[PDB]
């Protein structure tokens, strides 16, 4: 995963022309909400919390890198 | 090496004591006592927040201190619904555990005869019992008379409880709603197969709508039904109860009527609690976000493990707003409280002002009928028009007086329904006076609130006396009642 | 591959130009910010639309005429509403800020028929960073001026609303240039030049994009251009404001601010200019810190892979990926935003045009209890001065609403609050004007008032000098016929000698 | 726990029973539910009122 | 490997820009917006248990 990973970033940092958006693909989606899950089984273990959201963030959005925060909070000219 | 993740995130699954058929909620506390000991806060009934909270005061009483009136009350609402139930007694929600007590005490039901005068679809949101109930009558339930059920239940173990949402053997969540149901299969929906966010709505959605009772000739008399077949807003609405009904009254034929208002003779719509239709298009609903989210949110009083509150409450009594603060973990309490304040407060405003105009259309198109002067040559269409406009401009602010969310559902679609009724109402006033070519004017002009003052006091026991009957200038197309002992105190018959 | 952590400071990129203290001609900055430079040039293109909004300056009274010369979301009657205002000769749909001064030289509002302008020289304060080289000139004695003064004293692309006007030009540094906001501030005890870097994010659009006033003369400095600012943002906030400060002498109205005096009803008038930071600052955005530069400067990776902030000020909407709204609602669909978006709008231009509606009735209802000849009640005097004070409160409140560029998107709640309490004011003079009259104007009042006082698509200053086209409305005859009057200026050119 | 998720110290001089989730307590009572210890409270406030 | 701690726990340490004899509310909540925001609860007078 790391090698796959860290090949398609290289290759975009380079050759490739990022857009104005740099959003998570389904398969980074899908690590990260698993991983959500292996340190925090034991709060939700009682509870249908996979069920009606997708994802643990839906609910827990800021976990998503602050998202809903003033773009200055965050993001300065390159 | 090994991991120690050696507990496993798994969805629960549940397999219990109880029959298919278990109804009573002490039945369930055994199995479930940390879901029970939630539930059972639905007994907190001192707690108020700015305009909304758990003391159920009258909504119509601006005057009394609590727990009889509030400071934040609409004091025209025996006036606008006079003749009908509602102006006997109209009480602020609170929690699902009084359901049953609630509806015994209201005098909205008849206590003073044998009968009742409303249908046994009134027990439909108060009781699991329902499921029995059905069962044994089939269609011929409905039409029953409401005080017939009213010894043969426990107030407490047959109250909204967990049967309402819960299949008793799984666990896993029911529509045990016919109404719901009805409305679900007419969208070619399976109610068993229902995506667990839509649940997480629907289970509210079974009683926190506006819904109206068949007439003789409309299908199964009496069975309950929601309007939701044009859409889910007010013109929505509106526009299905231009199709379906029953009314012969000349320019409203075959459109709907929940009475007609004994003052200005209008076939009138009553709306009640839309939530669910507010709610599913306003920034949380159409953004996936649901009844459950907010009222039914995970709180860690486990030691430290999630449950599911089962205190369906105001989220605005917890000073820390946990509900909110996952989603707006970003947002201190406080900010999100004016926020909801921003909204709430400029709703409750507009709606006064809704129905204050409301009042006076009433009142024109009072004055335009009783009119002893000379008419327009169109005086008929005109007031035919007339009444139209009152109908529309009061089931505008109706459908937002009786949400319990004070706009917060959604602000946008609120506001511009009160605006929309101000518009409506006020050319009722209009056409009433074109009618009249303005010779009702000199007998509008005050402030409405001195030419018709509010009704503050109204019940049944009161209108059997004919010297309070005297008492308001309304009062004159009521009639007075027999004087009549009272029946019924509760559950029990009195001697 | 790589060593050190994150700061996490934010510090912003730190400039030194070869460019002067003073320097404000914006082909100066192209040298050094080719990038910013060229998303400013894109402020050019001016024949997009939106479904409400876009870069077509249409007539915003006219839903007749296709564009560019009308729209099919247009308000009909303006002209009507503003009747004896400059704002009743032409009234465009706003567009890039390259085209500022070009704008500003082709409109009818300013008089081109004689030498005076008729406007102060105030109108230059949101056009032009030349206003620095112009007050530092005359000081105090510049904003009485008059606006032809410095017609032909201007470098129309050069000099407008460019780099100057948020930026230093030697460090570019956010800067604020304006006079009335930094007068604004300093009444607040804030040092405009130690403001945080999200204050300044939405502080440097509030240079312009506010309501405002111009002094009278025993107000303080003579036209001098100042914010409403003092009892709040909300529109009954600035409506206090003007029942305290101002200078009319008229019974009823004594000291508070007039803009015009309406000639058809004689209600003296406040007139509204885009509110859009007022709106922003306590919507549900504005609330939140989100600033006019997070939706409307949103990051651009454009050039080579670096991003610079979007120079491109105008509507979001434009984009089909609506990226700059994704930078945080990034779980939302594009398609799904514009829906959000709509969802107010509709509802707010709806009930906009409802509102002023009942705004042309209440002034018909005044007009004609002021000309009734029949018994009129006996507290007349009080109930006219009530029912125009009702008529200023309620147009105040929709042109409040009307003039801001959002149609309801940047606070949703006060848009259709204030609309529907602009609807009760505006519907309370005629329930005065016809109490004032015992009923005896209701007959006059009885259709359609599309039909009673039909709007007024056509009006201009040259229209006006026409004696026959001033009898084609009823509500002409409250206006002067303009002597015949060649054009004076055509642009900055000078058609006529001095 | 309000700037973000970040604890400071609240500076709120209050009844603790005004949270309805008892958090002050439940960290030295996490065993113990709200409601179980507002009734422990109460149990000694109503014999002390009366 | 190295540990990801970067950011280690340290009692905080303030100097603030106000006087030694400073005694307004006000001054402090430009230094301190939280705690500030935190002790304006306060004025809720409507609530009882
Ligand atoms: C030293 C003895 C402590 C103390 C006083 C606390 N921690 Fe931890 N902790 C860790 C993780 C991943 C969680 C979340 C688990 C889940 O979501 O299911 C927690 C939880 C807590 C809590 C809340 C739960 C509770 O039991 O009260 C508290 C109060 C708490 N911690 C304090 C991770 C770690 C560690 C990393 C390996 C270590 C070491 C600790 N925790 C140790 C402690
Ligand atoms: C997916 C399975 C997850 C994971 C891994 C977590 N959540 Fe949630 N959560 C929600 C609410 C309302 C709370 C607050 C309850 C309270 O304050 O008592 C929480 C809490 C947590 C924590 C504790 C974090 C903390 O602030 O101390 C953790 C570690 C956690 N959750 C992990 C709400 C929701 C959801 C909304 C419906 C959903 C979905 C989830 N949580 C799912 C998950
Ligand atoms: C899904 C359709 C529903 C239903 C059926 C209800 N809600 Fe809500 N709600 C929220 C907030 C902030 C308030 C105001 C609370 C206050 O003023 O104190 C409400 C209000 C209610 C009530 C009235 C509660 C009372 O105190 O009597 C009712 C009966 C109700 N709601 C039912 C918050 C939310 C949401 C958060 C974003 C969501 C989603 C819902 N509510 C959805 C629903
Ligand atoms: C801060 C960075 C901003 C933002 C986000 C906007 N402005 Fe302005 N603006 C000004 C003038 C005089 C006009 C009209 C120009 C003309 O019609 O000739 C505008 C126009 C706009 C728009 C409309 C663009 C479109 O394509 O439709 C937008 C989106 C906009 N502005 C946003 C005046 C000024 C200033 C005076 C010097 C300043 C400073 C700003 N604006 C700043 C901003
Ligand atoms: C800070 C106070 C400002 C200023 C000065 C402006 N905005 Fe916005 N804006 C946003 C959206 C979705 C619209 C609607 C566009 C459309 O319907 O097509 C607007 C509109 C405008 C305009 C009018 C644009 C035009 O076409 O003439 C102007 C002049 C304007 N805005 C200026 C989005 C946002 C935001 C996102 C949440 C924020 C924050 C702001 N705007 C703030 C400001
Ligand atoms: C004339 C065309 C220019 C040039 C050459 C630049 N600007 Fe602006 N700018 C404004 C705002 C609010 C920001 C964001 C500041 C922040 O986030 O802290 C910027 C940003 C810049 C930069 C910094 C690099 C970047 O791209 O982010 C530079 C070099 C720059 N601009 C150059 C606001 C405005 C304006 C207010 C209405 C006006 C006018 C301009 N900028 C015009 C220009
Ligand atoms: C008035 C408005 C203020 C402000 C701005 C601050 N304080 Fe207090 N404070 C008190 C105690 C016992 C503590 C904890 C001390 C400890 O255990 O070390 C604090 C804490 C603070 C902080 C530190 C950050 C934090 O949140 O822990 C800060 C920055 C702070 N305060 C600012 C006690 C009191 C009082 C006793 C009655 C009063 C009054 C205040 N504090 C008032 C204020
Ligand atoms: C928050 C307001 C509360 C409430 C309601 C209670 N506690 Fe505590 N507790 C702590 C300790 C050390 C003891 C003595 C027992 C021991 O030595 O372990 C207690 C005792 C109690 C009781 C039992 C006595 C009684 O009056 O019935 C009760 C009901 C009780 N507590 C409730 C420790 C702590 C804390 C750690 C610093 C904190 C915080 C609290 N307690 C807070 C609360
Ligand atoms: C878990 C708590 C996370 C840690 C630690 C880091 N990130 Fe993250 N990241 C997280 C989530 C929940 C998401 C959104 C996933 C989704 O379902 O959409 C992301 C996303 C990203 C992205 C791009 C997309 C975006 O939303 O910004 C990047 C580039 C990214 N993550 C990188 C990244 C780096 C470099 C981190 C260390 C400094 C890091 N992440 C930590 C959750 C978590
Ligand atoms: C019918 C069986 C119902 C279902 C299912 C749900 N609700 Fe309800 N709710 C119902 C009644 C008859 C009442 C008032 C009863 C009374 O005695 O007055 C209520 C009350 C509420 C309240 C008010 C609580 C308070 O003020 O303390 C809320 C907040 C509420 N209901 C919310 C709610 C939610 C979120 C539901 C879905 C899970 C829900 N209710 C289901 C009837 C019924
Ligand atoms: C009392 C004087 C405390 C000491 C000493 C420490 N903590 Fe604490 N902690 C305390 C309270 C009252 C709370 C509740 C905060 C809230 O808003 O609910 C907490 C919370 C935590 C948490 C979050 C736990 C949870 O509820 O999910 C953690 C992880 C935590 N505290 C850890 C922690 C550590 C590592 C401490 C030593 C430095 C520590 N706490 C001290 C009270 C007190
Ligand atoms: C996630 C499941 C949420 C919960 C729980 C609550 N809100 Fe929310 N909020 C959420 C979304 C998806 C949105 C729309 C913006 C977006 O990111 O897509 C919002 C918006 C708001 C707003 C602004 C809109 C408004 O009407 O003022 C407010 C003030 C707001 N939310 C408050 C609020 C409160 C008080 C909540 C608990 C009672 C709450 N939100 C819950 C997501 C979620
Ligand atoms: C800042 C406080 C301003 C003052 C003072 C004046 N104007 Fe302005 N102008 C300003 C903004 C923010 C905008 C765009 C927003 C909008 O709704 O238009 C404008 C626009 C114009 C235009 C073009 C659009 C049009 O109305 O046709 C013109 C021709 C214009 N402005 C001229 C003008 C005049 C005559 C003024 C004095 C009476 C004046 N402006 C003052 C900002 C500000
Ligand atoms: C108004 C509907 C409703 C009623 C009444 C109701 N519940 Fe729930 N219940 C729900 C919803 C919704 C969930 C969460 C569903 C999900 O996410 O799968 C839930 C969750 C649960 C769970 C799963 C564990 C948890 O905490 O999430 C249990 C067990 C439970 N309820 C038991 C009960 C008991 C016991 C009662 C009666 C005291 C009851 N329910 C009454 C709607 C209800
Ligand atoms: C050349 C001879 C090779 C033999 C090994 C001797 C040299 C290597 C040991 C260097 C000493 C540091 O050892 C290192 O300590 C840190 C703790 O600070 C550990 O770090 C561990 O705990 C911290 C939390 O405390 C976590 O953030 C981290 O994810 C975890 O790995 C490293 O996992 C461990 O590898
Ligand atoms: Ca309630
Ligand atoms: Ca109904
Ligand atoms: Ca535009």
């Amino acid at each position: 995963f790391k090698a796959i990973a860290g090949a398609r970033d290289v290759y975009m940092n380079t050759l490739g022309h990022p857009g104005d958006l740099i959003l998570a693909g389904m398969e980074t989606k899908e690590v990260v909400n698993a991983n959500c899950k292996a340190c925090h089984t034991m709060t939700n273990v009682e509870v249908a919390s996979m069920e009606a959201k997708k994802y643990c963030t839906d609910c827990h959005r800021n976990v998503q890198h602050m998202r809903m925060k003033p773009i200055s909070t965050r993001e300065v000219a390159d | 090496g090994c991991s120690d993740v050696s507990t496993e995130l798994k969805t629960p699954v549940y397999k219990t004591k109880l029959t298919a058929e278990e109804i009573r909620n002490s039945a369930f506390k055994p199995e479930f006592p940390k879901q029970y000991a939630s539930y059972e806060r639905n007994d907190e009934t001192t707690v108020m927040t700015e305009y909304k909270g758990s003391v159920p005061f009258n909504k119509n009483d601006n005057v009394n201190p609590l727990p009889e009136g509030y400071r934040h009350a609409q004091p025209y609402l025996k006036n606008l619904w006079l003749g009908y139930p509602f102006m006997y007694e109209y009480r602020e929600a609170r929690g699902h555990t009084y359901a049953i007590q609630d509806f015994l005490h209201i005098d909205r039901i008849n206590r003073y005869a044998e009968k009742g005068g409303l249908p046994a679809t009134c027990w439909n949101c108060k009781t699991p019992k329902m499921m029995e109930w059905v069962k044994e009558s089939g269609d011929g339930f409905w039409a029953k008379d409401v005080n017939e059920f009213r010894d043969k239940i426990d107030m407490k173990d047959h109250t909204i409880g967990c049967a309402t949402c819960h299949d008793p053997q799984t666990m896993e969540l029911r529509i045990t709603s016919v109404p719901l149901t009805d409305y679900l299969v007419s969208q070619g929906k399976d109610p068993k197969k229902l995506p667990r966010n839509e649940m997480r709505a629907l289970v509210c959605g079974q009683c926190h709508v506006e819904y109206y009772f068949n007439g003789p000739t409309m299908g199964v008399n009496k069975k309950p039904v929601f309007p939701w077949a044009e859409g889910f807003d007010p013109a929505d609405m509106y526009r299905y109860y231009d199709k379906h009904g029953d009314l012969q009254v000349k320019g409203f034929e075959g459109k709907f009527a929940d009475w007609t208002h004994p003052a200005s003779k209008t076939p009138m719509i009553k709306a009640q609690h839309p939530e669910y239709e507010t709610w599913i298009n306003g920034t949380h609903g159409a953004a996936g976000v649901t009844c459950a989210d907010c009222h039914m949110s995970y709180t860690r009083s486990d030691d430290k493990k999630k449950i599911s509150s089962h205190w369906w409450t105001s989220p605005m009594k917890d000073p820390e707003m946990r509900a909110c603060r996952q989603c707006h973990s970003d947002k201190t309490p406080d900010y999100l409280k004016s926020r909801v304040l921003f909204t709430q407060k400029r709703t409750f405003d507009l709606l006064l002002a809704a129905q204050e105009v409301s009042v006076k259309a009433h009142e024109a198109v009072r004055l335009a009928n009783e009119y002893q002067g000379a008419k327009a040559a169109g005086y008929d269409d005109l007031m035919i028009q007339a009444r139209e406009m009152v109908r529309k401009g009061q089931f505008f602010w109706d459908y937002v007086s009786a949400e319990n969310s004070v706009g917060f559902h959604n602000p946008a679609k609120a506001l511009d329904t009160l605006a929309q009724s101000q518009q409506f109402s006020q050319k009722a006033i209009d056409l009433a006076m074109e009618a009249t070519q303005y010779g009702i004017g000199k007998d509008l002009s005050g402030d409405i609130k001195t030419i018709v003052p509010p009704i503050l006091k109204m019940n049944r026991k009161l209108q059997q006396d004919p010297e309070f009957m005297k008492t308001h200038k309304w009062f004159q197309y009521l009639p007075v009642l027999p004087k009549a002992d009272q029946v019924w105190d509760g559950q029990k018959r009195l001697v």
